[PDB]
RNA sequence: UAAUUGCGAUAACGAACGAGACCUUAACCUACUAAAUAGUGGUGCUAGCAUUUGCUGGUUAUCCACUUCUUAGAGGGACUAUCGGUUUCAAGCCGAUGGAAGUUUGAGGCAAUAACAGGUCUGUGAUGCCCUUAGACGUUCUGGGCCGCACGCGCGCUACACUGACGGAGCCAGCGAGUCUAACCUUGGCCGAGAGGUCUUGGUAAUCUUGUGAAACUCCGUCGUGCUGGGGAUAGAGCAUUGUAAUUAUUGCUCUUCAACGAGGAAUUCCUAGUAAGCGCAAGUCAUCAGCUUGCGUUGAUUACGUCCCUGCCCUUUGUACACACC
């Protein structure tokens, strides 16, 4: 949960009213064991705007 | 008391004095009566407990404050003036010590010495700020048996609090000195002083 | 020193301009055949027992 | 259990370093009446001087009083590190000192005189009676004296 | 205080008018009926409504309700 | 019947072992240890001048025992209290590093502790048995 | 082999305290140490409390591992006294008999200081304008 | 002032008086006598030699002793 | 080559309040009047399948002291 | 009723915006789908006490199992339920029982119509007009200044001590942050009283810092009512740290000087339950600097469950010579 707190006013007039904006970042990981085709296949068949995808090879 | 044993010891002063009767720290709740009617139902001394500390919840419905033992209601009124707020553990240690001092000074049940003090200090009648007209005079209303316990404890702690300030004694001492002078209105008790002052005023402007 | 107990039957409302005083009706404990209206300071419900100083009085409206 | 009495051995209010030192107050905090010694220093000098810190100032023989005064003025010779000292790396002598007694008002008067003579800014602040460390003076520091 | 709004009470009056024989005196069962004969956008409202429908029920079976 | 240090009162235990250490002659009380303050947060030097170093050392032995590994850093904050900053508010302030360190090195010489993998120290079999033998003594001290 | 054990927890504020109750020789340990030594001090009997209202003999046939995290010094105490009394009634629930279990419940709720039902109190958010959740900075007018 | 050193005569009082009162604390010895209080705490460890006074409650904050036996 | 620009039309420009906002600019930039250009955009939105519409113009409409004319129609909600 | 919230009364009938619904957060779930970046039980391998099988640990995966605690998806759950007391025996209120929760569940986000000559042109490469434009009111550079101190007012920090201070030892959070064409969050080793130095290390992060081993606090002792070891202002001397740069002390560290303040006058602010108050911590700022704010958890109460007496706003009645509207 990203949080940003600012003052509602530009400049400094009025009762001191604050705000707080959020950005919510959801992470999860799925493990698979698949040969040549099903690797790049699975990366591009399941793609979507807004959703970031990155695949790690293995080990180190 | 049929002392049973298990893989992790558990002391003998623990097994006995507990599983038989649910004493206080180790004082008995039985054989202690509120020696004044009209103040029972409120001064709660009938449900026993070991330490004057519980996850209470007496500020939701109005009168629920009464199913709270007066011991813990006494302790809770100890922890005040800014520097003491919230330090309950300290207060229970004060009160536990206050009862030992009392018991020594006059046999009896210390928990009875306390209950005695609350009853004899709650003002029977009191003064209210009536309209009066200009120099607003007063009127002499009576005070609730809930307040009779409320303002009592209130006086019995403000007494021992202001007593043991820049004085060589401790809180458990000036509280065992203020409970003792109130368990039998010695009139050298700060509370008894205020009490016989309210009733005095409430008798004079009626 | 004569002292009279009194048990609540019913609670009227609340007087005093600030709202401090509460009117109530009580039995006379030792004698059920009496019934007097008194002014109170603290919070009073039903069945709780007053402690009357002067056992006559019986007042009413209060600011 | 030091429930011991001592007859006429106890002697309250003695004198060290030209200052008056009460006897009825404990050793560590007794000495601290002396301009130049404080709680940590008086706690340390009495250690090196093999003084039983539990005593009162009224106790301790003139012998045990001599092993304290001596260490106190020549402190660095008794495994007392220099950071514990109130005037290290002087400015006109380069030695580590720990001035005591009247010489705390003396070397203070001197230091203040030094950087007043040379007319440094800080000095002029000491002269005008103002505040010399860069604190504010607009809202605070009133009442004076 | 807990004073049910008109949006709630309106739905309560409307159901009972055209679904009395099916509706009962129990909240839990009523609650499930609403999901079969009414489209509601939030769970609380449906619970809020179904709770008030049963309120009218427990007093219909006690004499006719005013309106 | 099989005593752990996890069966002894931490006040009783550490009081006991910190005497078994002082009367055992050998540890290695640092050159200072009569002038030091244990933390810059503190105000005065420790009141038990003669053997406070033995107090801490014992406490650490117990403390590493009931863990996996604890370095100089973790110990400096463990013993750090509050620091009066005069007319300003209080904050947390870490304790002396030289103190805790010299404790952890003087405790290797007596094989109570030892450098562990993953960093920090760890109680050894030599010391594990050593606190498990004095655990009894202060648990059997009922006449 | 794997023993007939059960597992309950007890939360007070931010103190969730896991418990384990396996059939054994009657040991009762919190955080690698016997329950006799729970050293927040005066609140000692607060953790003894469940072992007395229900009869000291009930535990002799069962082992108690209680590990605690979070909260504070007092909140952990109420969190462990709750984990204990909740595993006993959950032991009779599964391995023993219904009649016996309610006998244990009845011994608690007739005394219940939380014991086997979670105290729902939590802290309230601060909002801008003061330092407390309700408390407000001092204003000065004219 | 008070007394932060035993005057021996002062040691006569402590051995022959404290068995009178059934409550003896740090402040008790300070009020009735004029002990320093620093030497009252030590007076209590001493008075538990063969126990002129008997203990019931010992604590850093509070010391609660009684009469003899 | 690692980034490519595409080009749609629009999902009926009578519902995107951005294109309409841009329209009100141009209309007034094309010398058209306040109430004319306002009612005009609104009526286009109503006849575009919307539930409601509100076009507010703030500033100095008749010069000097500035004002604010609200031209709204249909059904609107504000709060939750 | 918290509410133009509703029951109703009804020349009104039927409706829309606002309130409510809603959305977020905190509470419950042994029911479902899962987990070497979260856990637990067994098992290897291993250490110590007891050896009576037992108790406490080590082992980044030894192997196997599971989802209670953790995470977050999908759902369930409450609707003031059930009973009673009241009232047009209507909306509703009160009590008791049950329930994770019964105060709009706690707390918020959002928030109509109409208005103000409120503030902001010093956030804007938003802007009309004027001003000025090469002796510049443009930009940049060196130095100084914004902090200057007889004094008046506001917000605050530390305090006046024993319900404490100091010294040991006990030891428990949650919200959070963190390094590319770069030097952030930093463990551990060593060095140094300290503050800090040096050598390595992990972490683009449920993995590493971090169990953020926080403070209040618990305990054990020293001091003993003494402007006292309560209090830490003023000031001297020295070591370091940030930075091109520290004097007008940036901050940190150590020694010493050891003030006012003995509970605060007329007045006056804030507050109803995990609330007040006390306690510290992360985050903003940030090269360095928090006594400031935005949040967080730890400890955790006295009183009220009322009224219109005061100060305000709301509705209605009423007066009006007010409409630039009682400035």
């Amino acid at each position: 949960v990203l949080k940003i707190s600012t003052r509602k006013t530009p400049n400094g007039e009025g009762s001191k009213t604050w705000e707080t904006y959020e950005m919510r970042i959801h992470k999860r990981y799925i493990d698979l064991e698949a040969p040549v085709q099903i690797v790049k296949r699975i990366t591009q068949i399941t793609i979507e705007p807004g959703v970031d995808v990155e695949v790690v090879v293995a080990s180190n | 008391f049929t002392p049973v044993v298990l893989a992790t010891p558990i002391p003998e002063e623990v097994q006995q004095a507990q599983t038989e009767i649910k004493l206080f720290n180790k004082w008995s709740f039985e054989e202690v009566e509120v020696k004044d009617a009209s103040l029972v139902d409120y001064v709660q001394v009938r449900q026993p407990i070991f330490v004057a500390h519980t996850a209470g919840r007496y500020a939701n419905k109005r009168f629920r404050k009464a199913q709270c033992p007066i011991i813990e209601r006494l302790t809770n009124s100890l922890m005040m003036n800014g520097r003491n707020n919230g330090k309950k553990l300290k207060a229970v240690r004060i009160i536990k010590h206050t009862l030992d001092i009392i018991n020594v000074l006059t046999d009896q049940n210390p928990i009875q010495v306390v209950v005695d003090a609350i009853t004899n200090t709650g003002p029977r009648e009191d003064t209210t700020r009536v309209g009066g007209g200009g120099a607003a005079r007063r009127q002499a209303v009576d005070v609730s048996p809930l307040r009779r316990v409320n303002q009592a404890i209130a006086l019995l702690t403000i007494g021992a609090r202001e007593a043991a300030f820049r004085n060589i004694k401790t809180i458990a001492e000036t509280l065992a000195e203020e409970l003792i002078n109130a368990a039998k209105g010695s009139s050298t008790s700060y509370a008894i002083k205020k009490k016989d002052e309210l009733e005095r005023v409430a008798k004079s402007n009626r | 020193t004569p002292v009279t107990l009194a048990k609540v039957i019913k609670v009227l409302g609340r007087t005093g301009s600030r709202g401090g005083v509460t009117q109530v009706r009580v039995e006379f404990l030792e004698d059920t055949s009496r019934t007097i209206v008194r002014n109170v300071k603290g919070p009073v419900r039903e069945n709780d027992i007053l402690v009357l100083m002067e056992s006559e009085r019986e007042a009413r409206r209060l600011r | 259990s030091l429930v011991v009495q001592e007859q006429g051995s106890f002697q309250h209010i003695l004198r060290l370093l030209n200052t008056n030192v009460d006897g009825n107050i404990k050793i560590v905090y007794a000495l601290t009446t002396i301009k130049g010694v404080g709680r940590r220093y008086s706690n340390l000098v009495c250690k090196k001087a093999d003084v039983d810190l539990h005593k009162r100032a009224g106790e301790l023989t003139q012998e045990e009083l001599e092993r304290i005064v001596q260490i106190m003025q020549n402190p660095t010779h008794y495994k007392i590190p220099a950071w514990f000292l109130n005037r290290q790396n002087d400015i006109t002598d380069g030695k580590d000192y720990h001035t005591l007694a009247n010489n705390v008002e003396s070397k203070l008067r001197d230091d203040l005189e030094r950087l007043k003579k040379i007319r440094a800014h800080r000095g002029i602040r000491h002269f005008w009676g103002l505040r010399v460390r860069g604190q504010h003076t607009k809202t605070t520091g009133r009442r004076r004296a | 205080g807990r004073v049910r709004t008109k949006t709630v009470k309106r739905a309560s009056k409307a159901l009972i008018e055209r679904y009395y024989p099916k509706l009962t005196l129990d909240f839990q069962t009523n609650k499930r009926l609403c999901d079969e004969i009414a489209t509601i956008q939030s769970k609380r409202l449906r619970n809020k409504i179904a709770g008030y429908t049963t309120h009218l029920m427990k007093r219909i079976q006690k004499g006719p309700v005013r309106g | 019947p099989g005593v752990s240090v996890r069966d002894v009162a931490a006040q009783d235990f550490i009081n006991a072992y910190a005497s078994f250490l002082q009367r055992q002659g050998k540890l290695e009380v640092p050159g200072y240890v009569d002038i030091v303050k244990t933390s810059s947060g503190n105000e005065m030097p420790p009141q038990d001048a003669e053997g406070w170093f033995y107090k801490r050392a014992a406490s650490v032995a117990r403390h590493i025992y009931m863990r996996k590994q604890v370095g100089v850093g973790k110990l400096n904050k463990l013993y750090g209290g509050a620091k009066s900053r005069g007319v300003r508010p209080y904050k947390h302030i870490d304790a002396s590093g030289s103190i805790n360190r010299k404790v952890l090195q003087a405790l290797e010489k007596i094989g109570i502790v030892e450098i562990s993998p993953k960093g920090g120290r760890r109680i050894s079999e030599n010391g594990q048995r050593d606190l498990d033998r004095i655990a009894a003594q202060t648990l059997e001290e009922d006449e | 082999s794997a023993v007939p054990s059960v597992q309950t927890f007890g939360k007070k504020k931010s103190a969730t305290a896991v418990a384990h109750v396996k059939a054994g020789k009657g040991l009762i340990k919190v955080n690698g140490s016997p329950i006799t030594l729970v050293e927040p001090e005066i609140l000692r009997f607060k953790v003894y409390e469940p072992l007395l209202l229900v009869g000291l003999d009930k535990f002799s046939n069962i082992d108690i591992r209680v590990r605690v995290t979070g909260g504070g010094h007092v909140s952990q105490v109420y969190a462990i006294r709750q984990a204990i009394a909740k595993g006993l009634v959950a032991y009779h629930q599964k391995y023993v008999d219904e009649q016996s279990k309610n006998e244990l419940k009845k011994a608690f709720t007739s005394y219940d200081r939380t014991l086997l039902i979670a105290d729902s109190r939590r802290p309230e958010p601060k909002k801008f304008g003061g330092k407390g959740a309700r408390s407000r900075f001092q204003k000065s007018y004219r | 002032q008070h007394a932060v050193i035993l005057d021996q005569e002062k040691y006569d009082r402590i051995l022959k008086e404290v068995p009178t009162y059934r409550y003896v604390s740090v402040s008790v010895l300070v009020d009735r006598l004029k002990i320093g209080g620093s030497l009252a705490r030590i007076a209590l460890r001493h008075l538990e030699k063969e126990g002129i006074i008997k203990p019931i409650s010992k604590h850093s904050k509070q010391a609660i002793y009684t009469r003899a036996t | 080559g690692t980034i490519v620009l595409y080009a749609e039309r629009v999902q009926d420009r009578g519902l995107s309040a951005v294109a309409q906002a841009e329209s009100m600019k141009f209309k007034l930039l094309n010398g058209l009047a306040i109430r004319r250009a306002a009612y005009g955009v609104v009526r286009y939105v109503m006849e575009s399948g919307a539930k409601g519409c509100e076009v507010v113009v703030s500033g100095k409409l008749r010069a000097a002291r500035a004002k604010a004319m609200k031209f709204a129609d249909g059904f609107l909600i504000h709060s939750g």
